[PDB]
């Protein structure tokens, strides 16, 4: 991809493509699929403590941004391009998990229902850090509550996973650039 | 419904008909008597600092372009082409000398003037009076220490007068701290609540905190954490409530400078605010220096709210009676270290943004209270705001406005809804003034 | 529209303006003159048997909490907090001594009383009159053999009188069988139809069965299966139709005890019903014992329907003129073996539940008939319900009510819509009574 | 709003209140005064050529069945059963001798007559007057060279008279070319715009083409491509604009026979049209033969538009004030080779269909212009259509109608909105005529 | 997963996790994916007879429940927790298939359009019955009809599959706990 | 599948089933998954030129139809059953790509956001053309723009792919029969 020719493509996106088009390790794509499916299962059943213990690295950055709408031709205005819907370290994720599990979280009664659909899994080892696994995947996340509330979230996830305690591969970075600028889901209080 | 006669808010603001959160005819009436009449938040100097910088903003259900002029002033215009009415600007922010319509290519200046019309000579000749075809301009645009508000009604009081007694409380943080910056872009989320539900909550609702936010208080370890699950009441003298003639009001929680921020920010913030307070004692006196580092939960009437010190800044943009588009910015003090500004901004969004765990505690409360306002057996029912009534004062030697000298009460609900009712039943500012000539007496009865 | 004068239903109930299924102003008017005035189904004893047991239910568009009291009675209250109007209970069923609001923590008893207010002494002192702050109570709550109905209007006739001549037909199954139980929880599905479309269908529409349900009749092998695709007409004397003063009505299909149930249940059911009928002959006489094991398709005005023997129990909860939330329960006879109760309940849902294959046959019929009521050229058109007119009787020696002595006709449509029009054009029960003083004469004309 | 008095369109059609694109009460009023009164496109002979062939179509928000009769005529009927109002036909096209309702099985003929009622003898006896129960028939159905239009109002002018001066321009392509065929099925897409937004655009908007369609012009290589990004203005005498008494109008772009079609079709089309023009010179004269192969952008009032030569045929079916269901067909000349017809049809859809890249350029323009009509500060604002005013003529020796002798202007907007305002303020055709007795004088002022 | 610590997790859900976290048989996950993709294809083209013949075991229980909303802290109220939207044996499925195929099923003209998206496939052999295959998967089911009716269903499926006639693996149990309490899809007349 | 027994199944659909039920080549299903995931990635980041160069064969027919609603029992009415929403050769796709990339395509500012979810991948080599690969897959396509516009598309894709320049497998035919007759997505201006 030449971004001078493919005018709509960002430098970042072009860099991420390059990562997966090179070495294709089919066994790695399969491992990544398993990892993400198990992660999604733990989240769907609201096993948030198990998710932290089994899926999330101590050095994690868990980040979801919302990018301000700017002109395609904009070249002068240079103030903060995005805000962080999430930008969490492990302790901040733990706070959110405790908030979910608190018996006085009134919004969690009656119990919520989550269903996640993970697709388009791609995986590649980092060139320089042979222990760093890049995983890309897309998620549809369905949240249902209180009879007739239904919220559906859609996103692409750029992950880095690394082997931690016990040799278990854990999430050390998740980056999502959320595609909808104005949320129509009441909130983004879900783990993408 | 006859808005001249219908009692939607009872005397002294003691109660309101539940229908006010659900009635679409009243919502349409509010577009005229609330949103087209009053001061509405647009942007901050920090978001449009240079000539040509612009943002889009809502004013009620209307959209405006807010632009920094070459002379350093700010002007705002309806985001609507003067030809066939297409939306002129489709982005949220940028820098430009003008705006060209994508329909027939009419070009408007940053000053709203119609500057160019494609093939004007060949098509219109000399017959098009471009001087009469400038964008529809917002009549009034004023600044409160960098915070830019607009008003469609030329007859409105100046913004400073409109803030009334609330200005005194805001000044230590907005002015004497050296000034604030707004950190953008805002989070944006639609909730299924009336705009008045979050507005009333921020203006005067300390009562809900321990119970509504029990889980966030317990989980987050902020300084107000002793309140979780109503485990403890704030001590006497923990704070106060105030309200004002034009409807703005706030709660004051003494010394709560780290606000809702988790323990990770508490020591740094409490150090920073205390150090600035020590300097401010000499400038503005001990009381006002203390107000600077005290947590203020405020609504600037009608639909702009904030938590100072926490740094949360909100616009409750009305869509319909049960739909509101919530904009969330962070406010920071200009002289804070940049790294602290960054962490504070992230923390504002973490707690009160689109995935704000505190903000999420409030969702069902605002949404169901609003939606119940449409239900047949509830329309004519009375929402109560009588807590602390008969103990408010006016004209206090130290704290101005109508003031309840207690941390928890409904003083600010009463002032908010008194102003709301006076506007809804009035055709213009002169009538509002007439309806408000005994505003503080009405609020301090008994 | 002037509801005092507008003829929405013609004399004798022979026709109705199609707009009644689509007009939102009329829907809003029905909230007052139909739903706030009449008896509405809440729950069954079997779903709240013990003190503290509660469920939520709709009454029109309002939601109520229905609670078993310590004294064994049942009281119902608006599911709305008396403070700032938040929805009190967010679950469908449970057991509790009270309900605490998640906004500011006000605590209400199962008896609706405001029992606790957080920090009341410190905040309100002695000034809060909790005795005047109990939940808004449903004025009337009565039982028909375990089936619990509510009415917001204190002036309504007792439930038994309101059922009028329909009660006689229901009693063999509801009373003399030893009693029924409601099997919950209900299925819940939203359809894009007016509540009147399924209500009218269940009250009196045997005509549609062979054609609408041709595929379900052919596929399922139930006892009414000979009707598939209008292959055969029920013989003379196969059944009758009835209607009553307050609008309730039903069809009676003689001996059809296995109803819509597939062949897998037919032998067991036909044995069970026949055995109980043999016992009932001695108690209530041959005719009424036969009615016990005859299939009744009934609407209890306005929006509660059922198929006895099939065991289908429906609430058509109104949302707007083209939206209805359908609740589906199973009814079973208490003295049936538990395994049969379980299979019957599953079969009710299999045929008429959220994935009910019979119920699905009706979807397009109700939805399009309702939505066409909004279409310009159809609003003032006439829906016809004249089948069998001029052959109905009243005061029969054996079968009470206005009765058509034929299995298929529109007798029950006429009585339903006569009562509907009398309510819509009346301001209270006294006016309905005045408008109904010649109800049976109007229905039996010609 | 008082439609007798309210000036929605100013004198000479120079401007319109922006609310006309957003006001739901006015939309409801248009159902009566625009859609129930005027001629609306149904189908083409080519889509229902044989006896029994039928299609469904919208007329305003109503749906009709349009059926070829045994005698070769066409009749149209409301798609609504005369019994309980269910939608009769659920498909878009087919062949049948009749239509049976899926609710109770009533059978209607292709001629609208109620022909059969299940078990009529046993149920109704002789009492059902089927002769009075035929489907509600569209009062007027007429053809313009195979193009079939309907009108609910028996008092309407004949279709030919209704087309007024526009007919003269359409005839070379519709009649003298040997005739057109409509290629179905149409694409169908919902847009969030008022029906008037695309109607006004097609009737008279050449101004937007170079700017709105800059990318499609540059990318597609069609003959109008020199206009991309307003790089070039059409030369003097490149075309003209016209309008008529009953509101229909069009632009004429001389010689543009290949229209919006990409270079892949340009040589073949330009050869074909030029060859037919050479033959037509002898028949209808040079001017009219040239009009045949000139690009016409036309709206047949109120909501049927087309681009001749491009072959685009549109129905803007109204749903509500900000919702329109767009139907897109291709028109081809009958004597074109079949392979060319096929490629032309695909190209029509490629450019202006559901994924039409040209059509997509227009989306934001129509949607935002329409939605802004609901915004408070814009409702009472004026949409401008004054381009070319004071230079229009009437009664020209060569070109009939109110004519602007320039390719780009707003002549046709003015005539469209003059007719619109005359209808909205009138209760019937006689009043429209009275309000239109000086129609051309009003349009040619100054 | 310790459900005393992970307070939001049900005993049932914790048991189902355990099943897949243990042995991972990659070849089995692939077989399961094929099985479910072919099943979904047959259903999407409305080959309901072929679905019964090729995909459904004679001993099948096909069950979809709707669970009543109860308080998270509820401990006293013990009446029927759920109703059965589906609870079908083979003959009952056959009835539903005949209903679909009947030429007088007016609702099926014009023909419906189905599109199924199957994701998150996990598979594990039963410990005790070496011939019983547990398969978990999520489905998005899109149903379109009559011009502008569009209904989208979302669910997690707990399946058991077993080799039957000709050695063909067939569905012997499907369990779905439907996540939305009040359906907003007109009905649930689709095979999840 | 016998379409005389399975009355709802079209001849075309029955033919397509047959293609995949026969030879199952697991390695081919994996290759197809990679191909489609990479194609979807290029499209999602709006690398339309790269998509043409890397994914689209010179002989491509790219076709999306909309079928008129007709009676299930219809047997007499025989006019054009469908229209082409797309029916593009390579040059026509190039035109659409240039339209997307044009700096005066006002609708593309601010930049659109695309997220694609590809599922249900099946692959089989053609019997007669040993170099022709049949691939079937389903797509959910999420398009977000301008703050609060969200359009979601659902479709099944019948593809043929063939090795072209450099041995790279490229799309030579895509056929989609779009399931919704009346679009509720403003337009179908997306590459399914
Ligand atoms: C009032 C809205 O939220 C608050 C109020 C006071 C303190 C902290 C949070
Ligand atoms: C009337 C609604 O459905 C029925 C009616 C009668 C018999 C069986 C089913
Ligand atoms: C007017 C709508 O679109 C047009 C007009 C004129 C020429 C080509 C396209
Ligand atoms: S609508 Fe803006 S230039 Fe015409
Ligand atoms: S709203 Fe219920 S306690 Fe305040
Ligand atoms: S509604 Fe058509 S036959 Fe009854
Ligand atoms: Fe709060
Ligand atoms: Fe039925
Ligand atoms: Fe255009």
């Amino acid at each position: 991809i030449n971004i001078q020719e493919d005018k709509l493509v960002s430098a970042h996106d072009a860099e991420e493509i390059l990562r997966f088009f090179n070495c294709h390790d089919s066994a790695l794509q399969q491992e990544a699929t398993t990892l993400l499916t198990q992660e999604a299962h733990l989240l769907d059943i609201q096993a948030y403590r198990a998710w932290l213990e089994h899926c999330v690295g101590s050095e994690v950055q868990y980040q979801v941004i919302s990018r301000e709408l700017r002109a395609a031709s904009e070249r002068r205005y240079k103030l903060n391009e995005a805000m962080n819907v999430y930008n969490e370290n492990f302790q901040q994720l733990k706070v959110r998990v405790e908030h979910q599990l608190d018996p006085q979280n009134w919004g969690n009664s009656p119990k919520l229902r989550f269903t996640r659909f993970i697709t388009n899994v791609q995986a590649a080892m980092d060139v320089n850090d042979k222990e760093l696994l890049h995983i890309r995947s897309n998620v549809i996340l369905h949240r249902a509550r209180r009879g007739n509330q239904v919220d559906v979230f859609y996103a692409a996830r750029e992950d880095k996973w690394k082997r931690g305690e016990g040799g278990v591969r854990k999430l050390v970075q998740r980056f999502v650039d959320y595609p909808e600028r104005i949320l129509q889901t009441h909130n983004l209080m879900v783990f993408l | 419904m006859n808005y001249n006669n219908k009692i939607l808010v009872s005397e002294s603001g003691l109660s309101q008909k539940h229908l006010i959160h659900g009635d679409e005819e009243l919502f349409q009436h509010e577009l005229k008597t609330i949103f087209a009449r009053n001061w509405l938040f647009l942007t901050h100097d920090s978001l449009i600092p240079a000539p040509g910088d612009y943002v889009t903003a809502k004013m009620g259900i209307d959209e405006v372009i807010v632009s920094r002029q070459n002379d350093g002033s700010i002007r705002a215009f309806l985001n609507v082409c003067r030809h066939r009415g297409k939306t002129l600007v489709s982005v949220e922010a940028g820098n430009a000398k003008g705006f060209v319509c994508s329909y027939h290519g009419w070009g408007f200046g940053s000053n709203g003037e119609l500057q160019s019309v494609p093939f004007e000579k060949d098509l219109y000749g000399e017959s098009l009076n471009k001087k009469c075809l400038g964008l529809k301009e917002v009549a009034r645009v004023e600044s409160f220490h960098g915070f830019i508000y607009g008003c469609f009604d030329q007859e409105a009081p100046p913004l400073m007068d409109y803030l009334g007694d609330a200005a005194w409380y805001l000044e230590p943080m907005f002015k004497h701290s050296g000034g604030l910056e707004l950190v953008g872009p805002p989070g944006k989320v639609v909730i299924k609540a009336n705009w008045k539900a979050p507005a009333e909550n921020f203006v005067g609702d300390a009562y809900h905190v321990g119970w509504t936010h029990a889980s966030s208080l317990r989980s987050g370890e902020s300084i107000f954490s002793s309140l979780a699950g109503n485990a403890a009441l704030p001590p006497e003298g923990a704070g106060l409530q105030m309200t004002s003639k034009y409807g703005s009001g706030m709660g004051v929680l003494w010394d709560g400078y780290s606000g809702v921020h988790s323990a990770d920010l508490v020591p740094e913030l409490m150090a920073f605010g205390g150090a600035k307070q020590e300097r401010l004692n000499k400038e503005i006196g001990d009381v006002r220096a203390r107000i600077y580092r005290s947590h203020l939960n405020c609504t600037v009437f009608p639909n702009n709210s904030m938590l100072t010190c926490s740094g949360v800044f909100k616009v409750w943009n009305p869509i319909d009676a049960n739909t509101t588009e919530v904009w969330t910015y962070a406010i920071v003090e200009k002289d804070m270290p940049e790294d602290l500004k960054r962490r504070l901004a992230d923390s504002v969004q973490r707690t009160f943004g689109p995935a704000g765990f505190w903000e999420s505690d409030d969702n069902d409360n605002m949404e169901t209270a609003s939606q119940n306002g449409k239900k047949y057996q509830s329309r004519d029912s009375d929402l109560l705001s009588n807590l602390g009534f008969g103990e408010d004062v006016y004209g206090d030697a130290v704290y101005p406005g109508v003031v309840g000298k207690s941390a928890i009460g409904e003083t600010s609900y009463r002032g908010f809804y008194r102003a709301y009712q006076a506007h809804v039943s009035s055709s213009n500012w002169a009538e509002f003034e007439h309806a408000s000539s005994t505003w503080h007496t009405e609020l301090t009865k008994t």
